[PDB]
Order: C-alpha cells, then sequence, then structure tokens
RNA sequence: CUUGAGUCUCGUAGAGGGGGGUAGAAUUCCAGGUGUAGCGGUGAAAUGCGUAGAGAUCUGGAGGAAUACCGGUGGCGAAGGCGGCCCCCUGGACGAAGACUGACGCUCAGGUGCGAAAGCGUGGGGAGCAAACAGGAUUAGAUACCCUGGUAGUCCACGCCGUAAACGAUGUCGACUUGGAGGUUGUGCCCUUGAGGCGUGGCUUCCGGAGCUAACGCGUUAAGUCGACCGCCUGGGGAGUACGGCCGCAAGGUUAAAACUCAAAUGAAUUGACGGGGGCCCGCACAAGCGGUGGAGCAUGUGGUUUAAUUCGAUGCAACGCGA
C-alpha cells in the first residue's frame, strides 16, 4: 500500500440475524478457515449472553461492544527523528475491529473448560464495564494519555 | 511586602540561560529565578521549557508584593523567550507591551574572534 | 567538524542575524528559532523557526514563505559570519511547540 | 593654423587628504540604590567568578577604541586606501557657454616619491581584542581545533621597514568598430507647470553581436581592429636559492645565477568514479494484520569430530529436503 491506499472488501451480511458486524465477529475469531465452528460458537455464545441480558442479542452484543470500542492509542512514529510514542485518536472501523479483536483475545485466554461458555461469560463482562477487554482498553487509554506533551 | 501593583520584567535571554526579574519602576529589584537555579544544566539550562520553569519560579516569590501589571524587556536573542513570555502571561499577570532592548553598539568594541567549529 | 556543535554554532548565528539584519515587515513576532539539525555532511541544514503571532498559519504561514524566499540573503549573511566550507542549504520549518 | 594638450570664467557631486573640536550608543572598570545564590562556559565539562553580596537592575563617574540606522548589483582616490557630526587648510574630477595660448604632446631605462598588514627604534596610551604564554578540557597523540585567563601588538607622535592572491592575476596613451537593460552625476530644450517628454555629456554595473580565444571566456570600460613607448617570459625542479653588490638598527628586501636531476610539469574543457550526500519514487521493505521459525521429539541436509572408508561437488544474500 504505497501507491494506491487500497480500501475494504464487503462481508455480506450475517447469515442467522443479518449484522455485518457480526460477521466481523464470526470472520474475527475463526481459526484455520473453520467457518461453522466459530459461527457455532458465536451463535451459541450470544444465546447464552441474552438469557442473562433479557435483551437481543444484537443490542446486548452492541453496548458489549461499544464498551470496549476505544477512542484513542498509542502509536510509534518518526517526525522529527524521535521514537514518538504519540496518542492518537481512532477510527470507527479500527475500533470496531479493536474491540472485537480484544474480546475474542480475552475469551480465548480465560479458558473455563469451554468456548462458547467463556466468550458469553467475558461478552457479559464486558456489557456491565468490567473484566480483561475493559482492563485493556482502559490500559491503552492510560498509556496513551500518560504523555499529553505531543498535542 | 509592599505594594507596586505595576512592575517590570527584565528577561536576559542568554544562549546559556535566561534571567528573569521583576523590578520597580524605577530599577530597584524585587526578586528573580534562573534557568539554571531551576534545577537545570547543560544544554537543558538553555531550553525553552527551563526557561518557562524560572519564569514561574520568579513570579511565585514575588506574588507577595502584589502585582499584576507589568512591561517586560528582553535582551539577548536567546531561545526562551517565547517561552518565558507565554509563562508569564499564563500566571495571570497582564502584559501591557513587549520590547526588544538589546545593547546593539555604534560600531563600538571590536567582537571576538569566530569560533573554527 | 561534528554535526552537532555546527548546528548549536549555526543555531547562534541564524538567531543573531535573524534579529538585527532583517527589513521584511513580513517577518517580525519576536521570531525565534529553537533549534536547527543538519546532516553529518554539512551541506544541508533545517532550522526550527518558532513564530509569536497566534499561531494562526495565516501568518506563520507567511513567515515561513518570507524565510524560504529570504533563503539565499540569509545564507549570503551566513557564510560571511560564521567561517565555515560550505554554507549549507537552508530548509525553515514551524516548530510547533504547542503539543 | 587649431582639431591634441593646457589657462580663465560660472557651477555641481563626492567615506579624496591633513589638522582641531564635539556628540550619541556599546564593552570594561570604579562608587552607590534595589535585590539574592548562583553566574559564566561546553557537544558534554572543568579551570574562572560570587556570601567581603556577584550575576541581574537603576543612577552617577572614569577611560579607550570604533562610528549602528543612512548603506547602495553607491561615491571619491594614481594605487594602497577612505565611513558619526562640525569648523579650518587643501588636491583632483565633471558640466554649460564663451574667451585665451598655439603642439606647449605621448611614453619612459636610471632616478624620485607614495605604498595594506605584520614588524623595528624612541616616548605616550591601553577599554575591547589577542600571537606567545598560563591553565581547563578533548584526543592513541594535541605542542592544535573548544574553554577560562592573558603579554607583545592593535591606538597616538616622530623615524625605519617597502613587502601582499599589492588582483580586473588584464601596463600607460590615442583612434576606430552592431546592440540591450540598469546605477550614479551634470546639463539643454519643450510642454498649463510640478509631474512628464525629447535630447546631450562624465563615471559605473550587468547581458550579449561581429570579431577574437586552446577553451573558459572577453565583447565600445575588449581579451576586437590598429599606432606609440615601457616592463616582462623562454620546460618542471634546483630557486626567487647561492655568491657578489646596493639598501636596512634588525627582521630582511632588492638585483640574480650555475652544476645537477627528470621526461615531463602545466592550462582549459570532457566522460565517469568516490559521499559516512540531497532527494524523488517503487517493492510484504516497513507499517496495519494473520500464521510461523528460534524451545521439544523426530525426519533431513551441512559443518565438525570419528573412521580402514565415512566417495566427490555445492559455501553471504544467490550453499545447507542442494546435484540425488
Ligand atoms: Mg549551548
Ligand atoms: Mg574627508
Ligand atoms: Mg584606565
Ligand atoms: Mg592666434
Ligand atoms: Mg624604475
Ligand atoms: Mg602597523
Ligand atoms: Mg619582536
Ligand atoms: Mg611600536
Ligand atoms: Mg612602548
Ligand atoms: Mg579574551
Ligand atoms: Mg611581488
Ligand atoms: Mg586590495
Ligand atoms: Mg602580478
Ligand atoms: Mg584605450
Ligand atoms: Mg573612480
Ligand atoms: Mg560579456
Ligand atoms: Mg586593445
Ligand atoms: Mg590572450
Ligand atoms: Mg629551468
Ligand atoms: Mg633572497
Ligand atoms: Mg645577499
Ligand atoms: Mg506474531
Ligand atoms: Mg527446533
Ligand atoms: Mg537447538
Ligand atoms: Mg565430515
Ligand atoms: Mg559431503
Ligand atoms: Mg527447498
Amino acid at each position: 500500500p504505497r501507491r494506491r491506499v487500497i480500501g475494504q472488501r464487503k462481508i455480506l451480511p450475517d447469515p442467522k440475524f443479518g449484522s455485518e458486524l457480526l460477521a466481523k465477529f464470526v470472520n474475527i475469531l475463526m481459526v484455520d478457515g473453520k467457518k461453522s465452528t466459530a459461527e457455532s460458537i458465536v451463535y451459541s455464545a450470544l444465546e447464552t449472553l441474552a438469557q442473562r441480558s433479557g435483551k437481543s442479542e444484537l443490542e446486548a452484543f452492541e453496548v458489549a461492544l461499544e464498551n470496549v470500542r476505544p477512542t484513542v492509542e498509542v502509536k510509534s512514529r518518526r517526525v522529527g527523528g524521535s521514537t514518538y510514542q504519540v496518542p492518537v485518536e481512532v477510527r470507527p472501523v479500527r475500533r470496531n475491529a479493536l474491540a472485537m479483536r480484544w474480546i475474542v483475545e480475552a475469551a480465548r485466554k480465560r479458558g473455563d473448560k469451554s468456548m462458547a461458555l467463556r466468550l458469553a461469560n467475558e461478552l457479559s463482562d464486558a456489557a456491565e464495564n468490567k473484566g480483561t477487554a475493559v482492563k485493556k482498553r482502559e490500559d491503552v487509554h492510560r498509556m496513551a494519555e500518560a504523555n499529553k506533551a505531543f498535542a | 511586602r509592599k505594594q507596586v501593583s505595576d512592575g517590570v520584567a527584565h528577561i536576559h535571554a542568554s544562549f546559556n540561560n535566561t534571567i528573569v526579574t521583576i523590578t520597580d519602576r524605577q530599577g530597584n529589584a524585587l526578586g528573580w529565578a534562573t534557568a539554571g537555579g531551576s534545577g537545570f544544566r547543560g544544554s537543558r539550562k538553555s531550553t525553552p521549557f527551563a526557561a518557562q520553569v524560572a519564569a514561574e519560579r520568579c513570579a511565585d516569590a514575588v506574588k507577595e508584593y502584589g502585582i499584576k501589571n507589568l512591561e517586560v524587556m528582553v535582551k539577548g536573542p536567546g531561545p526562551g523567550r517565547e517561552s518565558t513570555i507565554r509563562a508569564l502571561n499564563a500566571a495571570g499577570f497582564r502584559i501591557t507591551n513587549i520590547t526588544d532592548v538589546t545593547p546593539i553598539p555604534h560600531n563600538g568594541c571590536r567582537p571576538p574572534k569566530k569560533r573554527r567549529v | 567538524g561534528r554535526p552537532q556543535r555546527v548546528a548549536q554554532e549555526m543555531q547562534k548565528e541564524i538567531a543573531l542575524i535573524l534579529q538585527r539584519e532583517i527589513k521584511d515587515p513580513r517577518l517580525g513576532m519576536m521570531t525565534t528559532v529553537s533549534g536547527v539539525e543538519m546532516s553529518r555532511d554539512l551541506a544541508y541544514a533545517k532550522v526550527y523557526v518558532t513564530f509569536l503571532n497566534d499561531k494562526d498559519e495565516d501568518a506563520v504561514k507567511a513567515g515561513i514563505k518570507a524565510l524560504q524566499e529570504a533563503s539565499g540573503f540569509i545564507r549570503s549573511l551566513l557564510g560571511k559570519a560564521m567561517r565555515l566550507r560550505i554554507v549549507p542549504e537552508l530548509t525553515f520549518f514551524y516548530d510547533n511547540s504547542l503539543v
């Protein structure tokens, strides 16, 4: 991407619900191109999250996701010959992708002797603004605005 | 300890230091802080950040004299004029005018020889 | 000599010939110089000028424009002043001190 | 004889020269007011300065040297050179209109004078600056560069020195030969007149024609076309040295060789190379991502070691599941 900044591809909407962002989610936690397995894990996790929430799976997922969406992050840059650890505000699709990646990673490292179970557990946790994914978003924000000198 | 409420700040902006001193309108000084005396040395001794630090440290030692009206006179085109100016401007002071008063001679004395670096 | 020593000396000389020997009304604002960085070769140098007037680009733009247009004059003055070999090519840049 | 060269008259511009005054900034120092722990310096540091009060700040005083702005791709001078302002003495250049003299001209060996800076002799002065020097550093080394000090000197008077990349690296004088754009300084005439237009001189800067030149370039201020006289050159090194003379208080200057050695030394332009450059601009090169290798066991190749033999070849990327 040096000459022509290339755009993004269009995922087609989710099969069951119809959310393109849920399609991005199932693509994000898919391992070894095994779609159906991750799809089943996501569908099972969303249903489990919905029962405690008493809310539609798409909305509870959305409120949990926005609770993880960062707004500023650190970036290693070189402008004046320095290892500039600049805090910069994030783009919308970038913060969506970062939120999804962070919650997938936290789920994967929780374990809970299952996958759908641990995913639903930490999605319900990030819904109530608590958990390692939320902890890591706050840590990113802290690392970012601990060096406000370069604004 | 007294009240003058209208002073003038001399800013000797050397290439190695920055000396800010607030004085009575008739040359009688009140206090002073230096970029060196603010815990800076070497390069940082002559950096704009240390200049504003010195400006604020000097403002904190004349506030008990009760002034917020200043004219400032800068001398020496050293880095650390902009800095101290905006510092003492951000210290609640009202600056009515800023004046370049560096001593320029009319071919007075021969200057030292240029450094071969 | 070492590029940073020449950088310090050239900062002194540019600041001097910038405070006194200018006549362009486009310049002014107690224009200071934060510093100047030059390559290992002394052929090129970048000056980091810091203006005072309101930081609105209508004026700092004009200041850097005037500096880049007078670069030849400043180079001649520098070459007669500071006694080095090649009279480097100057490039002015707004040092955004407010971050 | 008046066309060359001069004289007179009226004016103009000018850091031209010599002498004497004087002014205003700034550096330093001395004495006070205010005011307290740093100042100074470097790529970093220390030597240095300050608690006896510095530095910074205001006032006053002393002294020396130089004259910001104006300032000029300006001006004057034979060159060297000349820069505040004022007076006194004085040199040259130029213009307008006449009048006068009647070749009185040009060049010039020897000779005479002037001649930056450093230096020399005698006396004075001495703020700043600064060889030498004294320290502090840096560095393999520093007897350099950098830093803190700092004497001669820089300044004045009178003598001496007589040399510079004293350069436009271009001797002086005269005539002739297409242009264009400026600066500066006179001047004539005309328009309603300031303004403006049309001329006509001096000096000066920059492009460029013919021509010239090895080329670069020069080009009406020639390095063009000619004339007059003078200086000077004859391969590089030896050597602007030796010897001798002349000059000088000295330092040295000037005049000026030969033996010997080498087959070149040189000028201008051309194409590239070398950067520990400048960038422009591309590549899964980085970034943004996902998955690995590096740890484990095994497979395989190589190196090594071992062996009677461990056949030979491939060895940075571009050898190592390679020839096989
Ligand atoms: Mg410095
Ligand atoms: Mg005169
Ligand atoms: Mg004295
Ligand atoms: Mg007659
Ligand atoms: Mg002669
Ligand atoms: Mg002399
Ligand atoms: Mg001697
Ligand atoms: Mg003498
Ligand atoms: Mg004497
Ligand atoms: Mg000194
Ligand atoms: Mg000679
Ligand atoms: Mg000369
Ligand atoms: Mg000659
Ligand atoms: Mg002639
Ligand atoms: Mg002349
Ligand atoms: Mg020409
Ligand atoms: Mg001729
Ligand atoms: Mg010739
Ligand atoms: Mg010979
Ligand atoms: Mg001789
Ligand atoms: Mg002799
Ligand atoms: Mg990875
Ligand atoms: Mg392994
Ligand atoms: Mg291993
Ligand atoms: Mg072997
Ligand atoms: Mg083998
Ligand atoms: Mg292979």
